[PDB]
């Protein structure tokens, strides 16, 4: 472990639409081992827990929020975007000993 | 209903060292674990290190000669020290975690 985790660099919807973000691993598909969790950076460096552990979502977020594993991946999905939304979405993914972030997904809704 | 706060020095020396306190209410340190995070322009988000509910911790390797997390759950704090710090290590530091569900304001550092 030394990994690399992978996002979207961008990605654009509408208030309404779905939008799914996705966390790759350079060391093969993600397990629930990996834990993975997701967070929102809005603007003034604002950060909130959204998902932690796969799919669990943290108390007092929207339900339009929801976690899982699709594929070799980890998964984000938004279904029925809103305006408030657009922000720029990381992923953790927990290795044997460290946690190591993803790059960041910047979604814009139009 | 749980506050996380980060209160440090904002400016230092390039050989000097770091304290990073975090004042955390709405929980108690026996339970939970707290993580260090640090941001610097141009991106780039990285974890630094975690002290769990029992006083175990863990550190990112590429830094691990430099930090050290404590903490006083009487008191609940977190601590955060580093030292041999330079221009790299200017960035906003902030002690998150429920496992990334809360996170603090945050810190910023310019070192010189």
């Amino acid at each position: 472990a030394d990994a690399v985790v992978t996002q979207e660099s961008a990605l654009t919807t509408s208030p309404g639409e779905t939008v799914t973000l996705t966390c790759r691993s350079s060391t093969g598909a993600v397990t629930t081992s990996n834990y993975a969790s997701w967070v929102q950076e809005k603007p003034d460096h604002l950060f909130t827990g959204l998902i932690g552990g796969t799919n669990n979502r943290a108390p007092g977020v929207p339900a339009r929020f929801s976690g899982s594993l699709i594929g070799d991946k980890a998964a984000l999905t938004i279904t029925g975007a809103q305006t408030e939304d657009e922000a720029i979405y990381f992923c953790a993914l927990w290795y044997s000993n460290h946690w190591v972030f993803g790059g960041g997904t910047k979604l814009t809704v139009l | 209903d749980v506050q996380l706060q980060e209160s440090g020095p904002g400016l230092v020396a390039p050989s000097q060292s770091l304290s990073i306190t975090c004042t955390v209410s709405g929980f108690s340190l026996t339970d939970y674990g707290v993580n260090w995070v640090r941001q610097s322009p141009g991106k780039g988000l990285e974890w630094l290190g975690v002290i769990w509910g029992d006083g175990i911790t863990d550190y990112n390797s590429a830094l691990k000669s430099r930090l050290s997390v404590t903490k006083d759950n009487s008191k609940s704090q977190v601590f955060l020290k580093m030292n041999s710090l330079q221009s790299g290590d200017s960035a906003r530091y902030y002690c998150v975690t429920g496992l990334f569900d809360y996170w603090g304001q945050g810190t910023t550092l310019t070192v010189s």
